[PDB]
DNA sequence: GCACGTGCTAGCACGTGC
DNA sequence: TGCGAAATTCCATGACA
DNA sequence: ATTGTCATGGAATTTCGCA
DNA sequence: GCACGTGCTAGCACGTGC
DNA sequence: TGCGAAATTCCATGACA
DNA sequence: ATTGTCATGGAATTTCGCA
């Protein structure tokens, strides 16, 4: 029907455990579906805790209409079910063991997972303090079938860190 | 009795008028006015009589004018007052200024979002969840803002607080006020590793960061209306607040901040969707079109009495925190450059040089 | 849809007009507008809707409309609008005005030497001989002004002083701003065994002391002046001060204050002679011509965004001194009597009679 | 020559020891010499010490081109003699044993005199308290010689205090 | 360690209630 | 094109320092 | 070496529904 | 005795000198 | 009566709170 | 139940010395 657009779905989903970072060990990926454009907050537990911290900080900046997530325990609690419903968010989940997005998150996903992975070689014990750089990096890695970066797409201009 | 020789003798001096009696009496040189008789002292002893005058209650040119008439008279008096006033430094550095500073610079808007952030604090305030200050940051264009709650409006808690924001985009310039977590070493070494430009406002001049003690007020009214006949803890309304203001119309603007920032309104109540049927690409077309013809006012008319600065002119800066019974004016100084028909760089008391705004400057009168 | 059933079926209702097709979708009354398509909701409906869109961040008239126009249409949105923020108690008591006040009365000069007194406190100072306040006395007519040195501003001191004052003459008035040694009972008391009758302006208002609060300037600025450069130690300099402004031209009258009480000059330097051969019967018949063709000046004009109070009017007062975050306005009161174009007595919110200058208040919009 | 003026001359002079009013046993009276108005101050001693003071006061409210006493140690000090000169103050003396004044001064000193001692009659311990009162009296006396009061010659007005 | 320069809001006094 | 009502814009004021 | 701003509600003007 | 109403000016924080 | 210089008045600004 | 003021110095106007 109607084109897609920004804050129309959001991906999320954890990775981790990872090395103690500075007191942390995962990281919850955030990803907005048509910009590709990407959020990621460290934290000290996979949990539902954890996760409507992060996001209040992020939906204080601006709201979704929907959230998509695997069937892991944080997403499927009835505590991050009563969240989303006093925000106004409608709830998604993929079929178990059958994970689902779209060609462009599942690739997005992807790089997080491998540019993540990296610098857990490079630079393998504190993480923590690189993660500003690598948004930064996700978020003006142009688009191979779009023409644009997902700093294009969300701000309508050009970046001040173009990479 | 020079010249007073002559006079007397009835030759003419330039100056005094022939159709009056001079004469001599009790040792002294009169002369007979309209208002009575009056005396002439010689040149010698005119400047002696002017500072005995002014020195009874350091009266200005009128007041110290009509003293000495009660009993001389000699031409062109208001010459030679005048002149002890431009010279008497009690006067030129207690006095107040009676000329107006020129009318106020509209500088264009940023172009483009990050172009420009301003930053400034807020508080002390009540003690909320032990949180003092409020690190406030709004970007030029959009009006879009940021707020962060800390302990102390250090360095440290600005280095902290601007971190998690520069992960969204970094910024070209980021201006503030000469606060002292703001001019700090560690922080303009923060500065120059994310290659961004720090911009100073001039000295004991708040208009200069209007911008965003603008927005200080926005975020006052809200908070205040929010807590109401309730105990004032507003740490966690910082959040809802950060969110309402962004997505608030600017009535002559015809948009609101998050507007001006994505071009779409996203999940939050009343949103707009008039650009529903338009693909992505021609949403940001169109958030190019309005943020090029948005509008900007024009700088206001003078006053009648204004004053605008020049190279090599003399003028006084206003003393920053005066004692009580000391003067508000420091010594004369020159006006070196002029940076705008508003900013000013002076050789000051130090002396240094200073950029100072012109609402701090009086122009030295005589 | 109670009447929505009948536009539906084609009928005509007043105010909707006619040349746009409204129909149903989706359960919801619509309208195909210039804009785009937009919701009509039922008048059951329409209350809580502009309560939602205003309580997002507490927005005015133009703000508010606009929120709810991205989603709905009705005929005269604003009445609905205005309608809530005139019952909404958080904007009525946090909002700032944009009114200005009435132009000022320039009340006219008190005729005769002693009929008005002006008095007020200046300080604390530092300390000189132990001495911290002073209190001045400054007479309506002349301007002529006493300077008394005390160690607090207490009713006990101002007793002192005026006792050694009122020996020269007694006074029928005494104007006084409200504070704390003027209003006791033990002042009151005093004022009545001598037959003068007290005056208070009204609170928050130091314009209304204008005539000695402007006499404080003067005396500031000469001891200033007189202590560049040196340890601040007033106490000697008192008695000086008062001489020299007491003989000091005030340059639209052309007369000193020593003049307009005496009519003739002391032996002060650069005494005025001029009336020098008349007797003293002469110069006291001089002196009332003058008294009473003094310079007075006239109401300035008014802003073209004025308002001036009326009986009955809703208005509301300045909270004297709000706490941070608190609202800076006290709840709606109305006008009782209204005594010149800029005073009012009001029931307050006490529910006492008041009597406040309008510079503290500010009309109630809606 | 040219008509007499208020300001043109002062005449001053001591009267005590009296009761211990308060502490004081003395008055200096202070009479112009035009107007027949009159100041009066207590003081503890017939000294130059006391004289200065109490005339630093008066000469702060206006100046006199003369001053007029008998040789009491007090006027005929160097000291009282510096302090004149340095205000501008022309000094006159009468001669021993032989006071002069005027007709209107010699009257007017004489019913201070006489209603000071009266309040000594009445009132014959705490005189302090009362001299605002007396000096109010004196200077809203009517003159026979001229047809108006001290108060009126000097202020050219009518009295809120008529008497 | 303490005064200085730049940014902010607290606090004291008096006379009168309860 | 022209009328009265309605909607939309104009702009002084005041608070942030 | 840098520079006032903009939400607000009565007033003043523009547009709009209708014929 | 302590909070209140009316009148006033002090004082704290931060980062950097000597 | 008229001209140029001199004297005298006009009046916005800012500090007192 | 009470209410702005007035010293100040460049600008604008009035007067004045002379013929
Ligand atoms: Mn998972
Ligand atoms: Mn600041
Ligand atoms: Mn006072
Ligand atoms: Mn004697
Ligand atoms: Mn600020
Ligand atoms: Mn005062
Ligand atoms: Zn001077
Ligand atoms: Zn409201």
């Amino acid at each position: 029907d109607r084109p897609q657009k920004p804050f129309d779905k959001f991906f999320i989903d954890y990775i981790g455990p990872l090395p103690p970072s500075q007191g942390y060990l995962y990281v919850l990926v955030v990803v907005d579906g048509m910009t590709g454009f990407t959020w990621l907050y460290p934290t000290k537990a996979p949990s539902t805790s954890a996760t409507v911290k992060s996001l209040n900080v992020l939906t204080s900046i601006a709201i979704p209409k929907v959230i998509h997530s695997d069937q892991g325990a944080a997403f499927t609690s009835s505590t991050f079910a009563e969240w989303a419903k006093e925000r106004g968010i409608h709830l998604e989940f993929s079929t178990p063991y059958h994970p689902q997005s779209s060609g462009k998150v599942e690739r997005k996903n992807s790089d997080i997972k491998r540019l993540l992975t990296k610098l857990l070689v490079g630079r393998p014990t504190k993480w923590y303090d690189l993660l500003p750089v690598v948004q930064l990096a996700l978020n003006n890695t142009y688009s191979p079938v779009l023409k644009y970066t997902p700093h294009q797409l969300l701000f309508g201009i050009d970046s001040n860190t173009p990479f | 009795d020079a010249e007073l020789d002559q006079l007397l003798q009835g030759h003419y001096i330039k100056g005094y008028p022939k159709q009056y009696t001079y004469f001599l009496e009790d040792g002294k040189v009169k002369v007979s006015r309209p208002e009575g008789v009056k005396i002439i002292p010689p040149q010698s002893d005119r400047q002696k009589i002017v500072l005995q005058a002014h020195n009874l209650a350091h009266t200005g040119r009128e007041a110290t004018l009509l003293k000495i008439a009660n009993l001389y008279w000699w031409p062109n008096m208001r010459k030679d007052v005048v002149k002890q006033l431009g010279r008497c430094q009690q006067c030129l550095i207690t006095n107040a200024s009676n000329k107006a500073s020129g009318p106020i610079l509209r500088p264009d808007r940023p172009q483009k979002p990050f172009d420009k952030f301003f930053i400034d604090y807020i508080g002390p305030l009540p003690p909320s969840q032990g949180y003092l200050y409020v690190l406030v940051v709004v970007d030029g264009m959009t009006g879009f803002t940021w707020l962060y709650p800390t302990k102390a409006p250090s360095t440290s808690a600005t280095v902290k607080s601007l971190n998690v924001l520069t992960s969204i985009a970094i910024p070209k310039v980021i201006h503030s006020d000469q606060g002292a977590a703001f001019t700090s070493s560690t922080f303009a070494e923060w500065a120059k590793e994310r290659g961004i430009h720090l911009e100073f406002s001039t000295p004991y001049h708040p208009q200069s960061s209007g911008k965003v003690e603008r927005k200080n007020s926005d975020i006052k009214r809200l908070l205040t209306k929010l807590l109401v006949g309730r105990p004032t803890k507003w740490y966690d309304l910082l959040p809802v607040v950060q969110l309402a203001l962004n997505n608030t119309y600017s009535p002559v603007l015809k948009y609101t901040p998050h507007q001006l920032l994505f071009g779409i309104d996203s999940n939050t109540p009343f949103a707009n969707q008039d650009t529903l049927d338009l693909t992505r690409e021609e949403e940001l077309s169109l958030l190019q079109e309005i943020r090029t013809s948005l509008y900007h006012p024009s700088t206001p008319p003078a006053s009648s009495r204004s004053w605008s600065p020049v190279v090599g002119q003399l003028v006084q800066e206003r003393v920053a925190r005066p004692a009580s019974l000391r003067p508000r004016w420091h010594k004369p100084s020159t006006v070196l450059k002029v940076l705008n028909p508003r900013t000013v760089v002076i050789l000051d008391h130090l002396g240094n040089n200073r950029t100072v705004s012109i609402d701090n400057l009086k122009p030295t009168s005589h």
